[PDB]
Protein backbone atom coordinates (compact mmCIF):
# COMPACT_ATOMS: atom_id res chain seq x y z
CA UNK A 1 0.00 0.00 0.00
CA UNK A 2 1.19 3.32 0.67
CA UNK A 3 2.21 4.62 4.31
CA UNK A 4 2.04 8.22 4.96
CA UNK A 5 3.40 8.23 8.62
CA UNK A 6 6.02 7.25 10.35
CA UNK A 7 4.98 5.09 13.43
CA UNK A 8 7.20 5.36 16.19
CA UNK A 9 6.95 5.19 19.78
CA UNK A 10 9.66 7.63 21.83
CA UNK A 11 11.49 4.78 24.06
CA UNK A 12 12.71 5.16 27.51
CA UNK A 13 15.81 7.48 28.64
CA UNK A 14 17.10 9.29 31.45
CA UNK A 15 18.90 11.54 29.27
CA UNK A 16 21.91 9.71 28.39
CA UNK A 17 20.94 5.66 29.79
CA UNK A 18 18.41 3.97 27.92
CA UNK A 19 16.26 0.93 28.90
CA UNK A 20 18.22 -0.62 25.61
CA UNK A 21 21.23 0.22 26.53
CA UNK A 22 20.86 -0.72 30.38
CA UNK A 23 19.24 -4.56 28.65
CA UNK A 24 22.39 -4.66 26.58
CA UNK A 25 24.98 -3.86 29.13
CA UNK A 26 23.57 -5.70 32.03
CA UNK A 27 25.11 -9.47 31.34
CA UNK A 28 28.28 -7.80 31.29
CA UNK A 29 27.45 -5.49 33.92
CA UNK A 30 26.84 -9.05 36.20
CA UNK A 31 30.37 -10.02 34.93
CA UNK A 32 31.73 -7.02 36.14
CA UNK A 33 30.27 -7.67 40.11
CA UNK A 34 31.82 -11.25 39.88
CA UNK A 35 35.25 -10.30 38.22
CA UNK A 36 35.19 -7.64 41.51
CA UNK A 37 33.71 -10.30 43.71
CA UNK A 38 37.12 -12.01 42.96
CA UNK A 39 39.07 -9.21 43.32
CA UNK A 40 37.88 -8.76 47.15
CA UNK A 41 38.76 -12.74 47.50
CA UNK A 42 42.30 -11.86 46.21
CA UNK A 43 42.75 -8.96 48.39
CA UNK A 44 40.88 -10.09 51.89
CA UNK A 45 42.95 -13.64 51.46
CA UNK A 46 45.28 -12.55 54.40
CA UNK A 47 42.11 -11.41 56.75
CA UNK A 48 41.94 -14.55 58.97
CA UNK A 49 38.11 -13.60 59.57
CA UNK A 50 37.22 -14.30 56.28
CA UNK A 51 39.42 -17.41 55.98
CA UNK A 52 37.41 -18.46 58.78
CA UNK A 53 34.29 -17.98 57.29
CA UNK A 54 34.98 -18.21 53.45
CA UNK A 55 38.14 -19.45 52.17
CA UNK A 56 38.54 -22.41 54.52
CA UNK A 57 35.27 -23.73 53.24
CA UNK A 58 36.99 -24.19 49.61
CA UNK A 59 37.88 -28.09 48.68
CA UNK A 60 41.04 -28.09 47.94
CA UNK A 61 42.57 -24.74 48.90
CA UNK A 62 40.81 -24.68 52.09
CA UNK A 63 42.66 -26.28 54.38
CA UNK A 64 45.80 -25.82 52.61
CA UNK A 65 45.81 -22.36 54.27
CA UNK A 66 45.63 -23.75 57.94
CA UNK A 67 48.75 -23.65 60.07
CA UNK A 68 49.91 -26.86 62.18
CA UNK A 69 51.49 -25.39 64.99
CA UNK A 70 50.83 -27.03 68.44
CA UNK A 71 49.93 -25.30 71.34
CA UNK A 72 53.33 -26.17 72.41
CA UNK A 73 55.60 -23.40 70.19
CA UNK A 74 53.18 -20.89 69.92
CA UNK A 75 53.88 -18.02 72.57
CA UNK A 76 50.33 -16.68 72.71
CA UNK B 1 0.28 23.07 -10.54
CA UNK B 2 1.02 20.51 -13.21
CA UNK B 3 1.30 17.14 -12.12
CA UNK B 4 3.23 14.29 -14.62
CA UNK B 5 4.53 10.96 -13.42
CA UNK B 6 6.33 8.10 -16.02
CA UNK B 7 5.69 4.96 -14.01
CA UNK B 8 8.01 1.98 -14.05
CA UNK B 9 8.60 -1.73 -12.28
CA UNK B 10 11.23 -0.42 -10.09
CA UNK B 11 11.81 0.19 -6.56
CA UNK B 12 12.85 3.71 -5.67
CA UNK B 13 10.59 6.30 -7.01
CA UNK B 14 11.35 10.07 -7.65
CA UNK B 15 9.70 13.32 -6.94
CA UNK B 16 10.32 16.69 -8.11
CA UNK B 17 8.72 20.17 -7.47
CA UNK B 18 10.23 22.77 -10.44
CA UNK B 19 9.35 26.25 -9.49
CA UNK B 20 10.72 28.55 -12.22
CA UNK B 21 12.54 30.34 -9.38
CA UNK B 22 15.88 30.27 -10.11
CA UNK B 23 18.93 33.47 -10.28
CA UNK B 24 16.84 34.32 -13.12
CA UNK B 25 14.19 35.55 -11.27
CA UNK B 26 16.25 36.67 -8.70
CA UNK B 27 14.76 40.53 -7.73
CA UNK B 28 18.28 40.79 -5.36
CA UNK B 29 21.58 39.27 -6.20
CA UNK B 30 21.43 35.70 -4.67
CA UNK B 31 17.83 35.59 -3.16
CA UNK B 32 17.34 32.73 -4.97
CA UNK B 33 20.30 30.98 -3.69
CA UNK B 34 19.26 31.76 -0.09
CA UNK B 35 15.49 30.59 -0.75
CA UNK B 36 17.77 26.86 -2.21
CA UNK B 37 19.26 27.00 0.96
CA UNK B 38 16.17 27.79 2.88
CA UNK B 39 14.46 25.22 1.18
CA UNK B 40 14.65 21.91 3.67
CA UNK B 41 14.95 24.00 6.74
CA UNK B 42 12.08 23.04 9.87
CA UNK B 43 8.60 24.35 8.56
CA UNK B 44 5.84 25.46 11.15
CA UNK B 45 4.35 21.40 11.91
CA UNK B 46 7.93 19.64 11.41
CA UNK B 47 11.54 20.83 12.40
CA UNK B 48 13.91 20.04 9.72
CA UNK B 49 15.11 17.75 12.23
CA UNK B 50 12.43 15.67 12.44
CA UNK B 51 12.44 15.42 8.60
CA UNK B 52 15.86 14.00 8.23
CA UNK B 53 15.20 11.48 10.67
CA UNK B 54 11.54 10.58 9.77
CA UNK B 55 12.63 10.42 6.12
CA UNK B 56 15.54 7.91 7.05
CA UNK B 57 13.50 5.71 8.23
CA UNK B 58 11.16 5.52 5.88
CA UNK B 59 13.47 5.39 3.27
CA UNK B 60 14.69 8.45 1.01
CA UNK B 61 16.32 11.61 1.37
CA UNK B 62 15.84 15.46 -0.33
CA UNK B 63 17.52 17.36 -2.33
CA UNK B 64 17.13 21.23 -2.97
CA UNK B 65 18.98 21.80 -6.36
CA UNK B 66 19.31 25.65 -7.57
CA UNK B 67 19.35 25.97 -11.38
CA UNK B 68 19.71 28.87 -13.63
CA UNK B 69 16.21 29.23 -14.52
CA UNK B 70 14.38 26.52 -12.12
CA UNK B 71 14.41 25.39 -8.06
CA UNK B 72 14.31 21.75 -7.91
CA UNK B 73 12.75 20.30 -4.75
CA UNK B 74 13.69 16.60 -5.38
CA UNK B 75 12.44 13.42 -2.85
CA UNK B 76 13.99 10.13 -3.36
CA UNK B 77 12.41 7.28 -1.71
CA UNK B 78 11.31 3.67 -1.70
CA UNK B 79 7.77 3.46 -3.55
CA UNK B 80 5.00 2.34 -1.28
CA UNK B 81 5.60 5.84 0.71
CA UNK B 82 4.89 8.45 -1.65
CA UNK B 83 2.33 10.39 0.05
CA UNK B 84 4.53 11.27 2.62
CA UNK B 85 7.04 13.23 0.68
CA UNK B 86 4.34 14.51 -1.34
CA UNK B 87 3.11 16.35 2.10
CA UNK B 88 6.76 16.60 2.73
CA UNK B 89 7.54 19.11 -0.27
CA UNK B 90 3.63 20.45 0.47
CA UNK B 91 4.63 21.37 3.51
CA UNK B 92 7.82 22.89 2.56
CA UNK B 93 6.71 24.92 0.00
CA UNK B 94 3.47 26.54 1.71
CA UNK B 95 5.22 26.15 5.15
CA UNK B 96 8.76 27.14 5.89
CA UNK B 97 9.70 28.85 9.12
CA UNK B 98 11.86 31.62 8.17
CA UNK B 99 13.86 32.20 11.47
CA UNK B 100 16.55 34.87 11.45
CA UNK B 101 18.53 32.18 13.49
CA UNK B 102 17.96 29.55 10.97
CA UNK B 103 19.01 32.42 8.23
CA UNK B 104 21.92 33.02 10.53
CA UNK B 105 23.27 29.64 11.58
CA UNK B 106 22.25 27.00 8.47
CA UNK B 107 21.37 29.25 5.23
CA UNK B 108 24.28 32.02 4.99
CA UNK B 109 27.07 29.60 6.12
CA UNK B 110 25.69 26.82 3.50
CA UNK B 111 25.79 29.52 0.72
CA UNK B 112 28.94 30.92 1.90
CA UNK B 113 30.51 27.25 1.42
CA UNK B 114 28.96 27.24 -2.22
CA UNK B 115 30.10 30.25 -3.06
CA UNK B 116 33.89 29.68 -1.76
CA UNK B 117 33.60 26.24 -3.86
CA UNK B 118 32.06 27.91 -6.97
CA UNK B 119 34.66 31.05 -6.65
CA UNK B 120 38.08 28.29 -6.67
CA UNK B 121 36.65 27.66 -9.86
CA UNK B 122 37.79 29.88 -12.48
CA UNK B 123 35.29 27.68 -15.15
CA UNK B 124 32.48 28.76 -13.12
CA UNK B 125 33.72 32.11 -12.52
CA UNK B 126 33.84 32.90 -16.36
CA UNK B 127 30.66 30.87 -16.94
CA UNK B 128 29.09 33.35 -14.75
CA UNK B 129 31.35 35.97 -16.28
CA UNK B 130 29.97 34.89 -20.31
CA UNK B 131 25.77 34.94 -18.85
CA UNK B 132 25.91 38.35 -17.24
CA UNK B 133 28.16 40.14 -20.50
CA UNK B 134 25.72 37.93 -23.02
CA UNK B 135 22.23 39.12 -20.90
CA UNK B 136 22.04 41.61 -18.59
CA UNK B 137 19.69 42.14 -15.81
CA UNK B 138 17.60 38.69 -17.03
CA UNK B 139 19.95 35.13 -17.30
CA UNK B 140 22.63 37.31 -16.33
CA UNK B 141 21.86 37.39 -12.93
CA UNK B 142 24.61 36.01 -10.44
CA UNK B 143 23.89 32.25 -9.64
CA UNK B 144 24.85 32.45 -5.95
CA UNK B 145 24.75 35.16 -2.98
CA UNK B 146 28.17 36.34 -2.41
CA UNK B 147 27.03 39.90 -0.15
CA UNK B 148 27.21 42.53 -2.65
CA UNK B 149 24.03 43.94 -1.44
CA UNK B 150 22.13 42.68 1.42
CA UNK B 151 19.85 40.09 1.13
CA UNK B 152 17.48 40.39 4.24
CA UNK B 153 14.87 37.20 5.61
CA UNK B 154 12.24 39.83 4.63
CA UNK B 155 13.56 39.66 0.78
CA UNK B 156 13.42 36.03 1.35
CA UNK B 157 10.06 35.58 2.49
CA UNK B 158 8.91 37.93 -0.38
CA UNK B 159 10.72 35.87 -3.57
CA UNK B 160 9.17 32.48 -1.89
CA UNK B 161 5.67 34.37 -1.77
CA UNK B 162 6.58 35.32 -5.24
CA UNK B 163 8.06 32.18 -6.70
CA UNK B 164 6.49 29.60 -4.56
CA UNK B 165 2.58 30.21 -6.27
CA UNK B 166 0.29 27.65 -7.50
CA UNK B 167 0.72 28.15 -12.00
CA UNK B 168 4.31 28.38 -10.91
CA UNK B 169 5.74 25.17 -10.19
CA UNK B 170 5.44 21.34 -11.80
CA UNK B 171 4.87 18.48 -9.82
CA UNK B 172 7.08 15.71 -11.55
CA UNK B 173 7.77 12.14 -10.81
CA UNK B 174 9.99 9.71 -11.86
CA UNK B 175 8.69 5.89 -11.43
CA UNK B 176 5.28 6.92 -9.91
CA UNK B 177 2.08 6.30 -10.41
CA UNK B 178 0.56 9.38 -11.95
CA UNK B 179 -2.63 8.57 -10.90
CA UNK B 180 -1.93 8.09 -6.98
CA UNK B 181 0.39 10.81 -7.46
CA UNK B 182 -2.71 13.51 -8.86
CA UNK B 183 -4.86 12.35 -5.74
CA UNK B 184 -2.10 12.74 -3.02
CA UNK B 185 -0.85 16.11 -4.86
CA UNK B 186 -4.35 17.36 -4.35
CA UNK B 187 -6.27 16.79 -0.57
CA UNK B 188 -2.62 18.76 0.57
CA UNK B 189 -1.00 22.07 0.35
CA UNK B 190 -0.02 22.16 -3.41
CA UNK B 191 -3.48 22.98 -4.12
CA UNK B 192 -3.69 25.58 -1.29
CA UNK B 193 -0.68 27.41 -2.60
CA UNK B 194 -1.96 31.04 -3.96
CA UNK B 195 -2.67 30.78 -7.86
CA UNK B 196 -0.34 33.74 -8.67
CA UNK B 197 0.83 34.17 -12.41
CA UNK B 198 3.83 32.32 -13.86
CA UNK B 199 7.13 33.86 -14.31
CA UNK B 200 8.32 32.23 -17.65
CA UNK B 201 8.23 35.00 -20.30
CA UNK B 202 7.78 33.94 -23.87
CA UNK B 203 9.54 36.51 -25.63
CA UNK B 204 13.33 36.48 -26.43
CA UNK B 205 15.91 37.40 -23.77
CA UNK B 206 17.45 40.71 -25.52
CA UNK B 207 21.20 39.34 -25.92
CA UNK B 208 24.58 41.29 -26.39
CA UNK B 209 26.97 40.46 -28.54
CA UNK B 210 31.02 41.67 -29.22
CA UNK B 211 31.10 41.74 -25.01
CA UNK B 212 34.19 41.40 -23.65
CA UNK B 213 34.75 40.73 -19.65
CA UNK B 214 38.61 40.37 -18.13
CA UNK B 215 38.84 39.16 -14.25
CA UNK B 216 41.95 38.56 -12.83
CA UNK B 217 42.38 34.93 -11.06
CA UNK B 218 45.40 33.05 -8.75
CA UNK B 219 45.37 29.45 -10.20
CA UNK B 220 44.37 28.22 -13.97
CA UNK B 221 43.91 30.64 -16.95
CA UNK B 222 40.60 29.90 -18.77
CA UNK B 223 39.74 31.79 -21.86
CA UNK B 224 36.25 31.46 -23.10
CA UNK B 225 33.87 32.12 -25.88
CA UNK B 226 30.27 32.60 -25.76
CA UNK B 227 26.91 32.57 -28.05
CA UNK B 228 23.53 33.41 -27.31
CA UNK B 229 21.49 31.22 -29.61
CA UNK B 230 17.75 31.16 -30.18
CA UNK B 231 15.43 28.71 -30.74
CA UNK B 232 15.14 28.04 -34.53
CA UNK B 233 18.69 27.80 -33.60
CA UNK B 234 19.18 24.90 -31.06
CA UNK B 235 19.93 22.05 -32.97
CA UNK B 236 22.74 23.58 -34.61
CA UNK B 237 24.54 24.44 -31.61
CA UNK B 238 23.71 21.18 -29.41
CA UNK B 239 25.62 18.98 -32.82
CA UNK B 240 28.36 21.75 -32.71
CA UNK B 241 29.04 21.10 -28.66
CA UNK B 242 28.74 17.35 -28.89
CA UNK B 243 31.56 17.74 -32.34
CA UNK B 244 33.44 20.20 -30.43
CA UNK B 245 33.62 17.36 -27.39
CA UNK B 246 33.55 14.21 -29.65
CA UNK B 247 36.90 12.76 -31.48
CA UNK B 248 35.68 14.52 -34.53
CA UNK B 249 37.08 17.47 -34.08
CA UNK B 250 40.67 18.29 -34.40
CA UNK B 251 40.16 21.08 -31.38
CA UNK B 252 38.84 18.00 -28.99
CA UNK B 253 42.31 18.37 -27.87
CA UNK B 254 42.15 22.26 -26.90
CA UNK B 255 38.85 22.65 -25.92
CA UNK B 256 38.55 21.68 -22.29
CA UNK B 257 34.77 22.00 -22.20
CA UNK B 258 32.13 23.10 -24.81
CA UNK B 259 28.06 22.57 -23.90
CA UNK B 260 24.62 24.76 -24.78
CA UNK B 261 22.55 25.50 -21.79
CA UNK B 262 19.12 25.18 -22.80
CA UNK B 263 15.88 27.53 -21.89
CA UNK B 264 12.45 27.23 -23.12
CA UNK B 265 13.13 30.95 -24.60
CA UNK B 266 17.11 30.39 -25.95
CA UNK B 267 20.34 29.28 -25.09
CA UNK B 268 23.89 29.80 -24.53
CA UNK B 269 26.86 28.16 -26.35
CA UNK B 270 29.94 28.18 -23.89
CA UNK B 271 33.36 26.89 -25.12
CA UNK B 272 35.87 27.00 -22.56
CA UNK B 273 39.62 26.26 -22.91
CA UNK B 274 41.26 26.23 -19.71
CA UNK B 275 45.13 25.18 -18.78
CA UNK B 276 47.64 26.34 -16.38
CA UNK B 277 49.51 28.75 -17.83
CA UNK B 278 48.31 31.57 -20.46
CA UNK B 279 50.41 31.05 -22.99
CA UNK B 280 48.65 27.66 -24.04
CA UNK B 281 45.66 29.12 -23.52
CA UNK B 282 46.62 31.79 -25.76
CA UNK B 283 47.73 29.62 -28.68
CA UNK B 284 44.77 27.28 -27.91
CA UNK B 285 41.84 29.48 -28.23
CA UNK B 286 42.99 31.44 -30.88
CA UNK B 287 43.19 28.18 -33.15
CA UNK B 288 39.67 28.01 -31.98
CA UNK B 289 38.60 30.78 -32.78
CA UNK B 290 40.20 30.78 -36.18
CA UNK B 291 39.31 27.32 -37.00
CA UNK B 292 35.20 28.29 -35.82
CA UNK B 293 35.50 31.11 -37.80
CA UNK B 294 36.55 28.98 -40.75
CA UNK B 295 33.17 27.09 -41.20
CA UNK B 296 32.70 23.62 -39.88
CA UNK B 297 30.80 20.39 -41.03
CA UNK B 298 28.84 19.20 -38.26
CA UNK B 299 26.71 16.75 -40.40
CA UNK B 300 29.40 13.50 -39.26
CA UNK B 301 28.03 14.47 -35.57
CA UNK B 302 24.53 14.20 -35.94
CA UNK B 303 24.14 10.55 -34.87
CA UNK B 304 26.68 10.61 -32.20
CA UNK B 305 24.48 13.75 -30.90
CA UNK B 306 21.40 12.03 -30.62
CA UNK B 307 23.18 9.78 -28.64
CA UNK B 308 24.51 11.83 -26.49
CA UNK B 309 20.93 14.20 -26.18
CA UNK B 310 19.59 10.92 -25.33
CA UNK B 311 21.74 10.14 -22.55
CA UNK B 312 21.35 13.81 -21.22
CA UNK B 313 17.75 13.93 -22.14
CA UNK B 314 16.19 11.22 -20.33
CA UNK B 315 17.21 12.16 -16.73
CA UNK B 316 15.42 15.34 -16.91
CA UNK B 317 11.80 15.62 -16.92
CA UNK B 318 11.06 18.10 -19.52
CA UNK B 319 12.51 17.18 -22.87
CA UNK B 320 12.69 19.81 -25.49
CA UNK B 321 13.06 17.25 -28.76
CA UNK B 322 15.19 18.79 -30.88
CA UNK B 323 15.85 18.16 -34.55
CA UNK B 324 19.30 17.26 -35.62
CA UNK B 325 18.20 16.45 -39.41
CA UNK B 326 18.42 19.37 -40.88
CA UNK B 327 21.91 21.05 -39.21
CA UNK B 328 25.07 20.87 -41.82
CA UNK B 329 27.44 23.94 -41.79
CA UNK B 330 28.27 26.31 -38.68
CA UNK B 331 30.48 29.56 -39.34
CA UNK B 332 31.46 31.80 -36.36
CA UNK B 333 29.61 34.92 -36.03
CA UNK B 334 29.89 37.19 -33.52
CA UNK B 335 30.59 35.87 -29.85
CA UNK B 336 31.02 37.32 -26.57
CA UNK B 337 34.45 36.97 -24.77
CA UNK B 338 35.91 36.30 -20.97
CA UNK B 339 39.64 35.82 -19.59
CA UNK B 340 39.46 34.49 -16.44
CA UNK B 341 43.13 33.98 -14.77
CA UNK B 342 46.87 35.49 -16.07
CA UNK B 343 44.91 38.34 -17.87
CA UNK B 344 47.45 40.29 -18.92
CA UNK B 345 48.77 37.17 -21.72
CA UNK B 346 45.33 35.82 -22.68
CA UNK B 347 43.88 37.76 -25.52
CA UNK B 348 41.74 40.67 -26.25
CA UNK B 349 38.91 40.45 -28.16
CA UNK B 350 40.49 42.05 -31.22
CA UNK B 351 43.22 39.21 -31.25
CA UNK B 352 40.74 36.26 -32.23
Amino acid sequence: AYTSHLSSKTGLHFGRLSLRSLTAYAPNLMLWGGASMLGLFVFTEGWPKFQDTLYKKIPLLGPTLEDHTPPEDKPN
Amino acid sequence: LTVSARDAPTKISTLAVKVHGGSRYATKDGVAHLLNRFNFQNTNTRSALKLVRESELLGGTFKSTLDREYITLKATFLKDDLPYYVNALADVLYKTAFKPHELTESVLPAARYDYAVAEQCPVKSAEDQLYAITFRKGLGNPLLYDGVERVSLQDIKDFADKVYTKENLEVSGENVVEADLKRFVDESLLSTLPAGKSLVSKSEPKFFLGEENRVRFIGDSVAAIGIPVNKASLAQYEVLANYLTSALSELSGLISSAKLDKFTDGGLFTLFVRDQDSAVVSSNIKKIVADLKKGKDLSPAINYTKLKNAVQNESVSSPIELNFDAVKDFKLGKFNYVAVGDVSNLPYLDEL
